[PDB]
RNA sequence: GUGAAGAGGGAAACAACCCAGACCGCCAGCUAAGGUCCCAAAGUCAUGGUUAAGUGGGAAACGAUGUGGGAAGGCCCAGACAGCCAGGAUGUUGGCUUAGAAGCAGCCAUCAUUUAAAGAAAGCGUAAUAGCUCACUGGUCGAGUCGGCCUGCGCGGAAGAU
RNA sequence: GCCAGGCUGUCUCCACCCGAGACUCAGUGAAAUUGAACUCGCUGUGAAGAUGCAGUGUACCCGCGGCAAGAACAGCUGAUACCGCCCAAGAGUUCAUAUCGACGGCGGUGUUUGGCAAUGUCGGCUCAUCACAUCCUGGGGCUGAAGUAGGUCCCAAGGGUAUGGCUGUUCGCCAUUUAAAGUGGUACGCGAGCUGGGUUUAGAACGUCGUGAGACAGUUCGGUCCCUAUCUGCCGUGGGCGCUGGAGAACUGAGGGGGGCUGCUCCUAGUACGAGA
RNA sequence: GCUGAAAGCAUCUAAGCACGAAACUUGCCCCGAGAUGAGUUCUCCCUGACCCUUUAAGGGUCCUGAAGGAACGUUGAAGAC
């Protein structure tokens, strides 16, 4: 579960190590976003030298939930907390080629077929 | 076409074959036989009354054990109604089962939600009085199981009243 | 006025009935009546309907103005058929007709189907163009007024070909 | 449409008809001449 | 003049609007303003006219085309208004800014034979062609018809208040 | 005096639990106010928002727990100013009104400037009501509509009709979404509902006027935000009575309560056909 | 909008005469016969006696106490009472 002004990790090798969410999208005079949703996210830190620079601001996609969510057979993922990699309305493919972490199953949307071939732990 | 009056009991989870787990609401529906038929002619509409459970002798008004006499039945716990959909009558003493749910697939349930103390403004409209004990119906609502021996009843999601609170359940109007 | 003072022939063949102000007209095509107005006074006057406005009434001649055009008209009708009448239809896409329904594609995802009223001498002698015809009489009150409604081949490009035989209009066409 | 008080004969195609106590002015050449209230 | 310092009735209420100056009591009669469908008492009253819109029952200046009527005016059984089964034929594909304007864009005349009759041209559409109508002219029915002024009211104007 | 970081229901949204009151039983018990009351809503008038005057509609009599809807600011006239309209030169490839529309006239407004001479006043929060004279969901007409999109007009109030930085701000500018982030009346709605951000009850502070108390649409600080809301109105629930001998149930129904929202994709379908786009 | 004249063309209408916007109302859910216009249906219970008077929607006396409710206890996922 992501709100607004939520803390989010970075699960791509972009360089970024904190970013922080200014605006949420996905529904009109909507609270909340969900994983599967698209939010808008700043960046803090940046590294010395790389595509990314202070200030960016992008869009971006949830991979893991601290909350977590809800299986039909009554199953619950859930992570020690939220991690968020960085996407862009144009060229949508992340430059990040390496996920930390597992992913769940909920990743089959049109736009999401070539993040699932990476994070080869689940 | 027509409903019957049944007891909440409690709700669990359904696992399909597949591995899907869905809430159900489990009503035990005693066979409702009809003890009064209403017409047009003499009543003014057609329908049905309907009764179910059993009371004692002793606890029985003596006005109601004649009108249970009078249709030749045990007395129950009480009388519904149901209007018919212009179809097929009934006849007094004709017990209903629960073989008519069995092919809807849409149910519709009707009951009191569980009392509650006096409300404040922003806890109810978010004026301020008691909430609960009134009729209040919750439509479209798939029949999971059911179990014609047994009396038995399955509806997804959560339905008005708590454990042991009449309720009554009706083919979907909507659809 | 003008149209009152106009005796009309009804010819053999052709029953007419004056029940005070309902007229019946019965002939080959079949029974037909028209509760007329109060402020005509019709005499029979066999061989002719002469009309005569009743005393006391401002809309005396043009109501009897009135009943004489359709009174001669449903008396010709009756016995040869609607005179003063036709019809339109076969609508310029893939459509068909059969029984009392004429099924029909008219630039919808989904069938639109009119019902025809109890009676009609659907034909289809060419695919798509103006035409019909009149033996229907009472029975074709509007008809073509659903189809049209519809779509009326729209006037700008032409995407489906009139009626039954005979033409209509368009201008020019940008999207489809 | 126009809805002004005052209705007058633009060209010579024009119509005047009382409909629902509202004097109208109907063209059958251009429909601009249309005007409601007389 | 009123109220101040005059009561009472009417205008639905109301002090400056109308009638009207209370000595007291009567279960008597007649009037003023205002009414005579009810509420609430009186004519669902007589005659002569307007009203088709609840304008009456709210509205000004300013502009037309409804009936009722007045002054009249034009064309009218040597037959009018609306009408059209009939005609609209020929160079005038024009010189002219030849890119085609040919009447349907303009410089331009705005002629001339058939003639019971037709213009070197008013609308619709074609790159212009072409084609369909109208000015007028043959034939039948046919009697009235057309444009403005005066107006009382119907109307616009006009959109009024939980 | 400043920066970075960790740190809590201050909030998205509040969820639940322990005590003291709130409610009932037994007894003690006073006040603010009080002309008398058999103390309804709306329209109209009124020293000008009427429980008491004319008209209209509803409501069986009496209780209980409740949210609190109950000179400075707010008389006569309308030059000024705003609003709508009529005529209409012209722009618009020819064609005034598809869209604008110059010069003119006509009315309405009290939404500016104006002329006469203890009713607590602009904002923000809670709460809302009503007309469309409609921002949107809109359809329907014209189009210079060879199209969604659209440019303009009739109707629609059934419903919806934002978040943050500058102001106290109404308003306005800016950035991001949406279908739009509407116009106005309700004492420019709502302070005996909530805070007072400046102004404008009572205090005091700075500059000015007067010897003086005091005063300043000259400017800051905070500011009893007074009135046992008795009573008017409404949600819920009771005691009495009548439905005509009495009683227990099941219901028809005159009327009444509130909601009729919407984004994306899919197959249809690169579909109608369209010179192609 | 099919025919269509009046007014040999034409026109939504004069006449034979139908569709149609999510706009409006029903339809969808709940309270509701104090709706004093006080509604409809089923069932159950009472089938005594005497006296007087101002002699009739009269009064009193002895017996009777029907069904039902209330009274009190356990209490409830019903509840401030």
């Amino acid at each position: 579960m992501i709100q607004e002004q939520t803390m989010l990790n970075v699960a791509d090798n972009s360089g970024a190590r904190r970013v922080m969410c200014i605006k949420v999208l996905g529904g009109s005079h909507r609270r909340y976003a969900g994983v599967g949703d698209i939010i808008k996210i700043t960046i803090k830190e940046a590294i010395p030298r790389g595509k990314v620079k202070k200030g960016d601001v992008l869009k971006a996609v949830v991979v893991r939930t601290k909350k977590g969510v809800r299986r039909p057979d009554g199953s619950v993922i859930r992570f020690d907390g939220n991690a968020c990699v960085l996407l862009n309305n144009n060229s949508e493919q992340p430059i990040g080629t390496r996920i930390f972490g597992p992913v769940t199953r909920e990743l089959r949307s049109e736009k999401f077929m070539k993040i699932i071939s990476l994070a080869p732990e689940v | 076409m027509i409903g019957l009056v049944g007891k909440k009991v409690g709700m669990t989870r359904i696992f399909t074959e597949d591995g899907v787990s869905i809430p159900v609401t489990v009503i035990e529906v005693e066979a409702n036989r009809v003890t009064q038929v209403k017409d047009l002619a003499n009543d003014g509409y057609r329908a049905i009354q309907v009764t179910t459970g059993a009371k004692k002798a002793n606890r029985v008004t003596k006005p109601e054990a004649g009108h249970f006499a009078k249709a030749g039945v045990e007395a129950g716990r009480g009388l519904w109604e149901f209007r018919l959909a212009e179809g097929e009558e009934f006849t007094v003493g004709q017990s209903i089962s629960v073989e008519l749910f069995a092919d809807v697939k849409k149910v519709d349930v009707t009951g009191t939600s569980k009392g509650k103390g006096f409300a404040g403004t922003v806890k109810r409209w978010n004026m301020a009085g008691q909430m609960g004990n009134e009729r209040v119906t919750v439509q479209s609502l798939d029949v999971v199981r059911v179990d014609a021996e047994r009396n038995l009843l399955l509806v997804k999601g959560a339905v008005p009243g708590a454990t042991g609170s009449d309720l009554i359940v009706k083919p979907a109007v909507k659809a | 006025s003008r149209v009152a003072k106009a005796p009309v022939v009804v010819p053999a063949g052709v029953d007419v009935k004056i029940n005070g102000q309902v007229i019946t007209i019965k002939g080959k095509n079949g029974e037909l009546t028209r509760t007329l107005n109060d402020a005509v006074e019709v005499k029979h006057a066999d061989n002719t309907l002469t009309f005569g406005p009743r005393d006391g009434y401002a809309d005396g001649w043009a109501q009897a103005g009135t009943a004489r055009a359709l009174l001669n008209s449903m008396v010709i009708g009756v016995t040869e058929g609607f005179t003063k009448k036709l019809q339109l239809v076969g609508v310029g896409y893939r459509a068909a007709v059969k029984g009392n329904v004429i099924n029909l594609s008219l630039g919808f995802s989904h069938p639109v189907d009119h019902q025809l009223p109890a009676g009609i001498t659907a034909e289809c002698p060419t695919q798509t163009e103006i035409v019909l015809k009149g033996a229907d009489k009472q029975v074709i009150g509007q008809v073509a007024a659903d189809l049209r409604a519809y779509r009326r081949p729209e006037p700008y490009k032409g995407k489906g070909v009139r009626y039954a035989d005979e033409v209509v209009r368009t201008k020019e066409a940008k999207k489809k | 449409m126009k809805v002004r008080a005052s209705v007058k004969k633009l060209c010579r195609n024009c119509k005047i008809v009382k409909r629902d106590g509202v004097i109208r002015v109907i063209c059958s050449a251009e429909p601009k001449h249309k005007q409601r209230q007389g």
